RNA sequence: AAGGGCACCACCAGGAGUGGAGCCUGCGGCUUAAUUUGACCAACACGGGAAACCUCACCCGGCCCGGACACGGACAGGAUUGACAGAUUGAUAGCUCUUUCUCGAUUCCGUGGGUGGUGGUGCAUGGCCGUUCUUAGUUGGUGGAGCGAUUUGUCUGGUUAAUUCCGAUAACGAACGAGACUCUGGCAUGCUAACUAGUUACGCGACCCCCGAGCGGUCGGCGUCCCCCAACUUCUUAGAGGGACAAGUGGCGUUCAGCCACCCGAGAUUGAGCAAUAACAGGUCUGUGAUGCCCUUAGAUGUCCGGGGCUGCACGCGCGCUACACUGACUGGCUCAGCGUGUGCCUACCCUACGCCGGCAGGCGCGGGUAACCCGUUGAACCCCAUUCGUGAUGGGGAUCGGGGAUUGCAAUUAUUCCCCAUGAACGAGGAAUUCCCAGUAAGUGCGGGUCAUAAGCUUGCGUUGAUUAAGUCCCUGCCCUUUGUACACACCGCC
């Protein structure tokens, strides 16, 4: 259809609006610090970003 | 102040920033003997620093590719204009970098070795 | 793509002055957000640069979210005679202060 | 100028900080400036708990991740100007600066 | 009669004070701004029912909107609410005020329980 | 699959000839046989509709109902 | 089968329970157009899976191409695109139709060829992670033996949590794991520093005694990093260090390796993380622009939009919560925490002091806080002290259900949540069975974070109160090492 139904449903909030911000997945989101990072995505990259194990 | 976001938001923001480009540069500089990158952060302007084994080859003609790099982090970031510069450095015993010999290994075999 | 030729000039041209251009993967993006005034699209461009790799004229790195498309020297004469530009104007990344 | 200023130093590990706490200082005394002391902050500890598993079959097992961010606070105070006197951050990378002053 | 007063007065009964006899949920509901797809069904059903002829029922009106809230403009209207798979057409009685026009028009036949399968050993 | 409905039937245009709706007489004398839409966006050069109970701008999308 | 050692995912002695009742939640089954699906110690509050839309992958319907590139037709005398009205449509989808305007080379058609897919295949796979197995075990070289598969090394014994070490020794020299290691808690009146942490002293104050004290008592009242206009770091923070080693004494011990008791000491075993070889047709292709092969790809298994469902109930099961009460309930008063969060690239959505309105849920304006600067000295619960209740399905219990009032959102019905007044059901300690656990432990008790536009009966942590029992054993359930039997080797869930 045209502009006026194509994206007519909002997704101001909800989990549709929220997606990973590596593989764009919309489960196991990780919000705090505004990590926007998928919970997979987070184990591979902990190390990168800085998070690594202590206990 | 309210410009500026809390100190936890801005490291983890760094952490993001280091492991996307990480990443770029590994889906990039994957035939050039990519090695690792390390960056020079100053309220000044920022240092990209990538080590690489083949620095001639990452650089193109009269740096034609490193400049096409720095043009991309300069607009997929939003960095201000001129404030950040990329320098590509040999690494010393690429024997011992495991990324250099995973990635020749990975080589080896889509050449077709055993 | 039924996108028409006042952006596709412009979205030429901005691919033309420097050698890259960075999208991000959104086919609802409202507004790419370089090249601000023009109001076009981010499918109409996702989509003219598929198109310009498919021709060959441009090369795709793709990150986590993102494309980074690379000009080639293929690319360098097809914006040229289609801009109707001489050979002497050329992207920022080939020529730098000579 | 009559100029009061408040530097601040943080990052993820504790060696660089307290070289650079260290230094600094050191070339502030050698620059004769008095120096009100370094002021540790409590540490701001960042801890992520994940499942270790990408697929939630398994026994359980939640991997935790922490993020030490610490912070240290010098003052540097002379009677005369202060920015005009000294310039140079001699800063490493992976560790972060603010330099403001009394009014900010 | 919804709250003491007749069906008459309520065909008269502006929204301002409308939402004084209306329950809470529908006062909030009317107090928001209704969207311009349920102003397109009320003009639909004006239409029905001034098309209706006389002494005989309007024809049936089809919808998806459930959400929509009875209004006592709407009375008598033939219209058929979706449960998901077909249009359900349903009188509006004049008890149907406060209620949602979803909750007449079931999602689901009520279960017939059978012989246990294999399960629950 | 089975669709209950007959694939819907789209819309084949009517691959109109010449367009040739002005007409000029004796040696060459304008006439504006179709509306003019008067809005700065459709512009002086441009006609409208000539339906048989309004005028429909192209550009403007505006509607003159004639009663 | 024997011998030795070991474990609260075993037992003993206990504690708390579960299973008995209600409710929440997840499986199966039933029903459904659809109740998407995986998973059956090592699945069943798991997929961080607390779904109104989205999520969505299921169903009922409607659009768009977001079908590149190439070839050939098509066409500026129009390839083709958008759209007002009416019908039509759930729809103000020009989706279709009547009807004409309008974009102009970007498209259209057909042929190959893309491409995409939460489509399939974890019995094709990568990666991840779980389990074997957190037990202490595992391997190379050289040498010895055996025709060889293999064996010694890698052990009689003693010791340890530990093939941990001592000791013998056809072995020698190694290597991993264990250990070692990092964080954590416990002592540092030792050092450094402190207006974004305090203390002490002093000066203003405010109130009581003022009989009379007066350097009397209290202040989380104001001040002395306002720059000359006090000192100090014990309390707090976080760094550098120290500190504990079976070190000292007695005993046992081949007096070796070690073991028991005790003084001094904060501490004589703080919990974690990492965690070998080999393996499972263990789980994930529904995490990935990780991905092979197959299927579809224009009436779409793509994608978007509307709605419903994922909650649906004769029933079984799992984890939980609430309780069955007087060691209690209600009412009032008094009184102490610690993790840790707080305004955002898309992304809109923060923590909230204080003032006013309302009975409450909430609303109305002033601010603070991007943070040891504000919430906050986090005035928490439990508990403590007083009132009433009185052994009754009772003032325990609040399930089910009626009405009304607010919050979030596009939308609250199949009730989002919250608040008020109504009803008070089973339940009076729970069969056979069964779970977890040795000191700040179980358990009682609340508080943060995750999910969150709105939200916790879940989970991860945090703190408060705080024990009984035990310092053993192989009886059950298992494990390691040695010997032994074997007709097993997909390895006793065997073979026959
Ligand atoms: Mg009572
Ligand atoms: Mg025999």
């Amino acid at each position: 259809g045209h502009q006026q139904l194509y994206w007519s449903h909002p997704r101001k909030f909800g989990q549709g609006s929220r997606s990973c911000r590596v593989c764009s997945n919309r489960h196991g989101l990780i919000r705090k610090y505004g990590l926007n990072m998928c919970r997979q995505c987070f184990r591979q990259y902990a190390k990168d970003i800085g998070f690594i194990k202590l206990d | 102040m309210a410009v500026q976001i809390s100190k936890k938001r801005k490291f983890v923001a760094d952490g993001i920033f280091k492991a996307e480009l990480n990443e770029f540069l590994t889906r990039e500089l994957a035939e050039d003997g990519y090695s690792g990158v390390e960056v020079r952060v100053t309220p000044t302007r920022t240092e990209i620093i990538i080590l690489a084994t083949r620095t001639q080859n990452v650089l193109g003609e009269k740096g034609r590719r490193i400049r096409e790099l720095t043009a991309v982090v300069q607009k997929r970031f939003g960095f201000p204009e001129g404030s950040v510069e990329l320098y590509a450095e040999k690494v010393a015993t690429r024997g011992l970098c495991a990324i250099a010999q995973a990635e020749s290994l990975r080589y080896k075999l889509l050449g077709g070795l055993a | 793509m039924l996108m028409p030729k006042k952006n596709r000039i412009a979205i030429y041209e901005l691919l033309f002055k420097e050698g890259v251009m960075v999208a991000k993967k959104d086919v609802h993006m409202p507004k790419h957000p370089e090249l601000a005034d023009k109001n076009v699209p981010n499918l109409h461009v996702m989509k003219a640069m598929q198109s310009l790799k498919s021709r060959g004229y441009v090369k795709e790195q793709f990150a986590w979210r993102h494309f980074y498309w690379y000009l080639t020297n293929e690319g360098i004469q097809y914006l040229r005679d289609y801009l109707h530009l001489p050979p002497e104007i050329v992207p920022a990344t080939l020529r730098r202060s000579r | 100028a009559i100029h009061r200023i408040r530097i601040t130093l943080t990052s993820r590990n504790v060696k660089s900080l307290e070289k650079v706490c260290a230094d600094l200082i050191r070339g502030a005394k050698e620059k004769n400036l008095k120096v009100k002391g370094p002021v540790r902050m409590p540490t701001k500890t960042l801890r992520i708990t994940t499942r270790k598993t990408p697929c939630g079959e398994g026994s359980k097992t939640w991997d935790r991740f922490q993020m030490r961010i610490h912070k240290r606070l010098i003052d540097l105070h002379s009677p005369s100007e202060i920015v005009k006197q000294i310039t140079s951050i001699s800063i490493e990378p992976g560790v972060e600066v603010e330099v403001t002053i009394a009014d900010a | 009669t919804y709250r003491g007063v007749d069906l008459d007065q309520l065909l008269d009964m502006s929204y301002e004070q409308l939402m004084q006899l209306y329950s809470a949920r529908q006062r909030r509901r009317l107090n928001r701004g209704l969207r311009r797809k349920q102003h397109s069904l009320l003009k639909r059903l004006r239409k029905a029912k001034k098309e209706a002829p006389p002494m005989e029922k309007p024809e049936v009106v089809k919808t998806h909107l459930r959400d929509m809230i009875i209004l006592p403009e709407m009375v008598g209207s033939m219209v058929g609410v979706y449960n998901g798979k077909t249009f359900n057409q349903v009188e509006i009685k004049p008890e149907m005020i406060g209620h949602y026009l979803g909750e007449f028009s079931i999602t689901y036949k009520p279960v017939k329980h059978g012989r246990p399968g294999i399960g629950a050993t | 699959y089975t669709t209950p409905k007959k694939n819907k039937h789209k819309r084949k245009k009517v691959k109109l000839a010449v367009l040739k709706y002005y007409k000029v007489d004796e040696n060459g004398k304008i006439s504006r046989l179709r509306r003019e839409c008067p809005s700065d966006e459709c512009g002086a050069g441009v006609f409208m509709a000539s339906h048989f109970d309004r005028h429909y701008c192209g550009k403007c999308c505006l509607t003159y109902c004639f009663n």
